[PDB]
RNA sequence: GCCCGUCGCUAGUACCGAUUGAAUGGCUUAGUGAGGCCUCAGGAUCUGCGGA
RNA sequence: UUUACUUUGAAAAAAUUAGAGUGUUCAAAGCAGGCGUAUUGCUCGAAUAUAUUAGCAUGGAAUAAUAGAAUAGGACG
RNA sequence: UAUCUGGUUGAUCCUGCCAGUAGUCAUAUGCUUGUCUCAAAGAUUAAGCCAUGCAUGUCUAAGUAUAAGCAAUACAGUGAAACUGCGAAUGGCUCAUUAAAUCAGUUAUCGUUUAUUUGAUAGUUCCCUACAUGGUAUAACUGUGGUAAUUCUAGAGCUAAUACAUGCUUAAAAUCUCAGAUGUAUUUAUUAGAUUGAUGAUUCAUAAUAACUUUUCGAAUCGCAUGGCCUUGUGCUGGCGAUGGUUCAUUCAAAUUUCUGCCCUAUCAACUUUCGAUGGUAGGAUAGUGGCCUACCAUGGUUUCAACGGGUAACGGGGAAUAAGGGUUCGAUUCCGGAGAGGGAGCCUGAGAAACGGCUACCA
RNA sequence: GUGAACAGCCUCUAGUUGAUAGAAUAAUGUAGAUAAGGGAAGUCGGCAAAAUAGAUCCGUAACUUCGGGAUAAGGAUUGGC
């Protein structure tokens, strides 16, 4: 049950020290690393199962290949993600259509749609004004307290 | 101390630029400071030609713990001196006392000339070896 | 790892310490850069309290510093000639805080020309204004001739990723050209 | 050991919180924050052991997370908050404020106040500095950073401080004959007025209080905290006043009632 | 009267003792030396002359 | 000049120790609790002393030690 | 709570121990054991070995929900799973090591790091998106599996973000260079910081100048209420917060650090120093000081006022027993500090670990 | 010349080139060598052989008649330029 490894280049399994960004290991603990045998990248009389992906295909089908298909189960939650995948423009008002889930479940179907991420929305346009604003109206104050206290400076200096 | 530039590199306080466009009148810049703690920074420190990056006054170390006094046992090592601190222990059994001595190894600047004997003062800095933490203040030739 | 501990380091008396405490890693050393020149190689240490050291490994150009003007210039470092603490460090040509370099000297002649242009070695009124400061010292101006300039390295390489320095003049410039004779 | 700690043992806590020793392992560990570890009041303690209006901590929490409480003029739900010295915690529910001031017997006193005052705080500035861009700021007791401070404030001064505005509304100096709380030491929470400083140069400096009856007693400066002049305290007093009476006295004032 | 030592009987306790005795631990000389870490490189294949 | 010594003051976590108050039914304990009521509650406390090493600040100058001007290279102006 | 008595003799007075006597939160054991309150308890020997089960997880109104989960015109409630964040470095246990080490009191950081908390703080970025960018992205999930077996995971198909990676808008006023430059962060050099802030004291705070960066920050985040003006339009402004963010200060801390103080032992008198011992210069390394390490140099450093070595059935202290006074003995153990997780060593993550209910190796 | 050297090895002066020859290259010999892995199991017995070896530096025990043991043992280095 040894899974192979992408670029060992071995017929035969070996140990190595596997990382958090690497196959064959899930790393429990941040900062884990754990040291798991893996089998090499040649194929060999060792396999119980190959895996094979097909990227060229020819004459008569197969059954459960090409007679099946199964569809994507999601489709895309990102504002410009759904614009890209649906063909539509910027000005598009990409909230009109969506993929919409009917759930049979109560005799309701109750569509269940995604929410939608990075969405233009007054919200934030609301939310970039009053960051803006109070940036402003923060540098304004602090002018005008360094204007004051230099006022102040300068009539105590000004006792001479 | 006998031709400052007698190492393998240039010997010279650190951000003190003697700016050879410039003619003025020493044309060799010192710095010194104002040690505190009412020690008087020494004529020698002030005139000095010495380098010593570990001085109280022309160095980059300052004086902020305990201030001791010690007797002078030993000169032997380059700018450093080993100092006796004789003191006496109450042992309450007894009701009497023991003498008892710790030697603390001192950091001397040039510009201070001491001998064995020659009951210094010296006072705390930052650690500047494995064993020195402390450097003559006054060197009170007592 | 390395430890800068003193359990370890017997005691002023010569005794030999017990061990206890079995090494800590707030008192961890770590390998020295040993800056090497020419292509840029800089890498990054997560350091005490999530900060950033940067180890730069192989440095090709610095930012020195005349003093004497003002400028501070970026240029490209030639060689190392002389090393206070190692000579092994100028045979290997390692970048290390208060090594000897050569600079190109380059960016200093273009700087020197644009602002005061009295053919150093070999707005049209300021140099009217700023020609009796145009003087500068023999052994300094003589370098140019060979397009080498004596510099000293002041930034720490090994901890900053820099390789900054100064221009040698005066009293320090004379010192590292007797030292350079004796040695060379 | 290996990082901070979280938690803090019962006859580890300061005795000024006058905690049950049997009630449980742990006291309130004060979380971070304006005034310190040792010299702060908990929140579930002020609320729960010197008020009596909870009754465990898990009350202490209902209390708190509904926004009564307001410490400085601010919410702070946090239960194991460090509320310090000359802290101003008002209850709008029940509607009233307390000073957090020294008892005559060092503990943290429950001070009734009114909203007029309430308004206000008193801090002694820790430090006075220059900040970033050059802009002078003073720091306060209580880990308050106040920027453009009057250019006359120097350390050891007692500044008033808005607590609406966080600003400087007055300054009082640390000079011979103001009045002067004892913020620690044997003498916390005694009241009098400043007599000498002796300066000790490299060690700490020590300051002579003389109090209304007349008894000198010898302080260092860390722990003195100027409130005013005499007889003209910038605060409201508690109840002693900072008289510091024997045990004998004390006996004959509680004997007076028979 | 009391008494001392050898020599006999029995019991017990240490001591010496061939075994170039044995074991354990610390320190140490000379060797071999896992592993992680830094570094000289290397380049599966995932990529848009570049990158991981 | 340099000390020792001694006074006084701040310091020396809490718990523990001595110790004040307090009918846990007494007590060991604990820091509680007390007051008259048909309240829309008033109130006393959780003191005080101690560690006499070492350090810090401070008064004293007996006792004990230490140093001065002798080839004057002395002091004062 | 300042006390003795019996035993050498035929008798005596002594020396002198033996014995008695009393206490022990001082252990064990024998016999006995009705009541109430309180409650030490696998320390001693074996820091010996461990079956089994549990002891670290965590969600708000406010990071990410299309569960093909439940409920009565994008989602709106609840919400398993997972991604993200935070925590897991606290606690608890034990006393093996450890004798100037730890620890206690006392110091220092003008010698450093510090998640968090609290307070303050960011108009400066650009060489055809901002009414808001990319997959350079994937988990969960669907489906196809391997292994006897592990909290093992492979291949294939989607999908987000406060994950990852990018990336503008804020004029105005403003001085220098010969139109541009000037925020902050980094590095170097230089200047001021006086006799124009602070300290006993600084190359301090801070500012200025010229440059420099395998790019640091300068919200493309979230909830709830909707207001005012208005060319009533995809208008302009605008509230209370949450979260995140640079620097500073603060707090919780940490790391080093001054002075003085440890039991027995000379049947330990010299020790340390080639392989760092003591100091100097330079460098490297560190968060930072420092022989912490490296190179060259000097020959130092400790010691009869007991070094160094050895023992400890030694963790230190607060304390405990007994005590006229002076003392003797004990302190594994309720609090504080240290150290360890079978023995060592190495290291990842992280603010913080040389972590062990983390990993790697060797040993058993 | 090398080298400590009247050692061994090569050479100059001088002397000799004299030992019955030629051809083949079996066994067994005599003399000289080598050997995988093991390492005294061979044998009366390590006989024979092997291993070591100069010099420089370090380090050197029991025991002792204090003189030794001692080159004890055990390590390192060595050319050329
Ligand atoms: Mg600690
Ligand atoms: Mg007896
Ligand atoms: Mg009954
Ligand atoms: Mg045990
Ligand atoms: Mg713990
Ligand atoms: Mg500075
Ligand atoms: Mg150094
Ligand atoms: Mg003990
Ligand atoms: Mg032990
Ligand atoms: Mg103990
Ligand atoms: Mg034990
Ligand atoms: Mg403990
Ligand atoms: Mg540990
Ligand atoms: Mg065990
Ligand atoms: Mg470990
Ligand atoms: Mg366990
Ligand atoms: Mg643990
Ligand atoms: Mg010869
Ligand atoms: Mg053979
Ligand atoms: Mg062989
Ligand atoms: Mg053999
Ligand atoms: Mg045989
Ligand atoms: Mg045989
Ligand atoms: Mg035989
Ligand atoms: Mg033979
Ligand atoms: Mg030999
Ligand atoms: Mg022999």
């Amino acid at each position: 049950g040894f899974p192979m490894k992408q670029g060992v280049l071995l017929p035969t399994r070996i140990k190595l020290l596997l990382t958090k960004n690497v196959s064959c290991y899930r790393p429990r603990r941040d900062g884990e690393r754990k040291r798991k045998s893996v089998r090499g990248a040649i194929v060999g009389p060792d396999l119980a199962v190959l895996a094979l992906v097909i990227v060229k295909k020819g004459e008569q089908e197969l059954e459960g290949l090409t007679d099946t298909t199964v569809p994507k189960r999601l489709g895309p939650k990102r504002a410009n993600n759904i614009r890209k995948f649906f063909g539509l423009s910027k000005e598009d008002d990409v909230r009109d259509f969506v993929i919409r889930r009917e759930v049979t479940k109560g005799e309701k179907t109750y569509t269940k749609a995604p929410k939608i991420q990075r969405l233009v929305t007054p919200q934030r346009l609301q939310r970039k004004r009053h960051q803006r604003a109070l940036k402003v109206r923060n540098a304004q104050a602090q002018r005008e307290a360094a204007a004051e206290y230099a006022q102040l400076l300068a009539k105590r200096l000004s006792e001479r | 101390e006998l031709t400052v530039q007698s190492e393998r590199a240039f010997q010279k306080q650190p951000h003190i630029f003697n700016n050879p466009k410039v003619k003025t009148s020493k044309r060799t810049k010192r710095w010194y400071k104002n040690a505190g703690l009412g020690f008087k920074t020494p004529k020698t420190a002030i005139e000095g030609s010495y380098i010593d990056k570990k001085c109280p006054f022309t160095g980059l170390v300052s004086i902020r713990g305990k201030i001791l006094t010690g007797t002078v046992v030993s000169t032997k090592m380059h700018r450093t001196i080993v100092i006796r601190r004789a003191y006496l222990h109450y042992i309450p059994k007894y009701n009497r006392y023991e003498k008892r001595h710790k030697n603390v190894p001192v950091h001397v600047s040039p510009a201070f000339r001491v001998q064995v004997g020659d009951i210094v003062t010296v006072g705390q800095c930052r650690p500047i070896s494995k064993t020195v933490r402390f450097n003559v203040v006054k060197v009170s030739a007592a | 790892g390395i430890s800068r501990d003193s359990r370890h380091k017997r005691s002023a008396t010569g005794a030999k310490r017990a061990q206890f405490r079995k090494k800590r890693k707030f008192e961890l050393g770590r390998q020295p850069a040993n800056t090497k020149i020419g292509a840029k190689r800089i890498h990054s240490v997560r350091t005490r309290g999530g900060n950033k050291k940067y180890r730069a490994l192989r440095i090709e150009t610095g930012n020195f510093s005349w003093a004497s003007e003002g400028i501070s210039k970026k240029t490209r470092i030639a060689g190392v000639v002389y090393h206070p603490s190692n000579n092994e460090l100028v045979r290997t040509n390692t970048l290390t805080k208060a090594a000897i370099v050569q600079i190109d000297a380059t960016p200093f002649r273009q700087w020197f020309e644009a602002h005061y242009g009295q053919t150093l070695g070999k707005a049209e009124r300021k140099w009217a204004a700023r020609a009796a400061s145009a003087k500068i010292e023999s052994s300094v101006e003589s370098q140019f001739s060979a397009g080498r300039l004596y510099a000293c390295i002041s930034s720490r390489p090994g901890q900053s990723g820099r390789c900054d320095g100064y221009i040698l003049e005066g009293e320090e410039l004379a010192f590292y050209l007797r030292r350079l004779t004796a040695k060379k | 050991a290996r990082g901070p700690k979280k938690h803090l043992k019962r006859l580890a806590a300061p005795h000024h919180w006058l905690l049950d020793k049997l009630s449980g392992c742990y006291a309130p560990r004060p979380s971070a924050g304006p005034h310190k570890l040792r010299e702060s009041l908990p929140l579930i303690v002020f609320l729960r052991n010197r008020l009596k209006y909870a009754l465990n901590g898990r009350e202490v929490k209902a209390i708190l997370m509904q926004r009564h409480v307001k410490v400085d003029g601010k919410v702070r739900t946090d239960t194991t908050y460090p509320a310090g010295f000359m802290d101003v915690i008002t209850l709008d529910a029940t509607n009233e404020n307390f000073r957090l001031v020294y008892d005559v017997k060092g503990r943290f006193a429950v001070h009734r106040i009114t909203d007029e005052e309430a308004s206000y705080k008193l801090g002694k500035v820790k430090k006075v500095q220059l900040g970033k861009k050059g802009v002078p700021y003073v720091v306060t007791h209580d880990g308050r950073t106040i920027r453009y401070p009057d250019p006359n404030i120097k350390v050891n001064d007692t500044v008033k401080i808005d607590l609406a505005s966080g600003k400087i509304t007055d300054f009082i100096k640390f000079d011979a004959g103001k009045l002067v709380y004892v913020t620690g030491g044997r003498n916390l929470g005694r009241i009098g007025t400043i007599v000498h400083k002796e300066r000790h140069d490299g060690g700490f400096d020590l300051v002579h209080i003389k109090d209304s009856l007349d008894n000198t007693f010898v302080t260092r400066l860390n722990n003195v905290f100027v409130i005013g002049e005499q007889g003209k305290p910038y605060i409201s007093l508690p109840k002693g006043k900072g008289i510091k009476l024997s045990i004998a006295e004390e006996r004959d004032r509680r004997r007076a009632q028979q």
